[PDB]
RNA sequence: AGACUCUGGCAUGCUAUUCUUAGAGGGACAAGUGGCGUUCAG
């Protein structure tokens, strides 16, 4: 019985009871998992930030319950892995959660397992819903950033094949993420490989990207309300005759050079 | 969020013609924004109100001599018409 | 203005049209994907449902030995249905 | 590594109207706080 704004403080309260939670509290955590995921795709950005920080601190909390950190994080992942199975919105939620978790505990998951998730995300690249494919593209970008190029190389072809047969409209909508992914792949690998295994139309974008990689190599009112050799020039002022021996002569020696709408019938201005 | 040209040039001219009727807080800036300018776009009106609130919290910390001579000039222009 | 012969043609044609006019008159006499749009009760129902589904799949013996393999097979079945 | 256009969450308000409607009017603009900042842009 928690309302939508009330998710934003509550997670923090949950956060405030994670970082000293004892080892005999796993049931509470595994009951809290879906709330944290649904709050990672909450309406409020503050609730999303709180749920992401709660996920990070909660994964940190499993780094204290066992001797093996990698096995504990594997358990933490398999507590959230079913989220890729149910309804479309919560699948997108869980892909976003895995995207956030992949950037924090980078090597500690174990790259091969990450590769399996990447393969699953490739299946999630074939979804009809735009949010799921967007979250899959975000996870792909995070994986390209994080996990190693030597392990990327055996999985370049599958992920970019899942990219290639996306759609016409879906490719047209998210051309930004596709452009950034192609730029990252061209930076990290050979341009000829990406050209060889992509279909025809994307090649056009590629050469533009390649050309891009060619191209990359005081408090006064009047001053504030403004439309936004040489320093040795002096101006005298000539009044009484100028007395160079007067102590107050420096006031007469200056250092700089001295010196759109239509109105309506009522008189109010017109702004457009 | 980054800033544009039209909102801030409109704010500059609206201050240069009606600095007397502005206030210090956001709501009075909003009210004078409806009652002075027609401003058909609500987004542009909101941005104008935000930047004029920024301007009023900025220039009121400055010297009073410029404010006094600007009020004299505005009162002279109002009395001339 | 305009030629006489064209005017004569027009007058003859309108008089002819009146002739068949009189003749005819005489003859007649005889659950969205986005969560922000969706309501709080449905979010709570979805939260309870996904809690129960997570508990059931975590209590399943198949999801204890090969978790990632089972997840991959489930996704493969789900979108080979699609 | 979209500074392009439109636009949602909340209305116990007006309109035939607190639970369904569809026109309009509001509401959020980085507005406020503390730090980093060429003390101004961010």
């Amino acid at each position: 019985s928690t309302s939508s704004p009330a998710k934003r403080p509550r997670l923090k309260c949950l956060l405030h009871i994670v970082r000293k939670l004892s080892a005999e509290h796993k049931e509470f955590i595994t009951a809290l998992i879906p709330e944290v995921i649904l709050c990672t795709k909450e309406v409020s950005v503050g609730a999303r930030k709180n749920a992401f920080a709660l996920l990070v601190e909660m994964g940190h909390a499993f780094l204290r319950f066992g001797s093996n950190q990698e096995e504990a994080l594997q358990c933490y992942l398999v507590l959230i892995y079913p989220g890729l199975v149910g309804a479309v919105t919560m699948v997108s939620c869980s892909i976003l959660a895995l995207t956030h978790l992949l950037f924090e505990f980078k090597g500690l998951m174990g790259t091969s397992t990450v590769e399996q998730l990447l393969e699953n995300v490739c299946l999630l690249l074939a979804s009809r819903t735009r949010d799921v494919v967007k979250s899959a593209l975000g996870f792909i970008k995070v994986a390209v950033t994080v996990m190693d190029v030597a392990h990327l190389a055996k999985h370049v072809q599958l992920v970019m094949e899942a990219i290639g047969k996306l759609s016409d409209d879906m490719r047209r909508h998210f051309r930004m993420k596709l452009r950034n992914l192609f730029t990252k792949f061209i930076r990290k690998f050979g341009f000829e490989l990406v050209k060889r295994l992509l279909p025809e139309e994307y090649h056009r974008v590629l050469v533009n990207i390649r050309k891009a990689e060619a191209r990359a190599k005081g408090d006064s009112i009047e001053e504030i309300l403004a439309d936004s050799r040489q320093r040795s020039r002096a101006w005298l002022k000539e009044d009484e005759p100028l007395n160079f021996l007067d102590p107050k002569v420096a006031q007469r020696v200056l250092a700089t050079q001295p010196g759109g709408f239509k109105v309506s019938a009522d008189g109010r201005l017109i702004i457009r | 969020r980054v800033r544009t040209k039209t909102v801030k040039k409109a704010a500059r001219v609206i201050i240069e013609k009606y600095y007397t009727r502005l206030g210090n807080d956001f709501h009075t800036n909003k009210r004078v924004c409806e009652e002075i300018a027609i401003i058909p776009s609500k987004k542009l009106r909101n941005k104008i109100a935000g930047y004029v609130t920024h301007l009023m919290k900025r220039i009121q910390r400055g010297p009073v001599r410029g404010i006094s001579i600007k009020l004299q000039e505005e009162e002279r222009e109002r009395r001339d018409n | 203005v305009l030629p006489k012969k064209e005017k004569m043609k027009l007058r003859r044609e309108q008089w002819l049209q009146k002739i068949e006019a009189i003749k005819l008159a005489e003859q007649k006499h005889r659950r969205p994907s986005e969560l922000s749009r969706m309501s709080a009760a449905q979010r709570q129902q979805l939260l309870e449902e996904e809690r129960t589904r997570f508990q059931e799949l975590l209590a399943s013996p198949a999801y204890r030995a090969s978790p990632l393999v089972a997840i991959g097979q489930t996704l493969a079945r789900q979108m080979q249905l699609e």
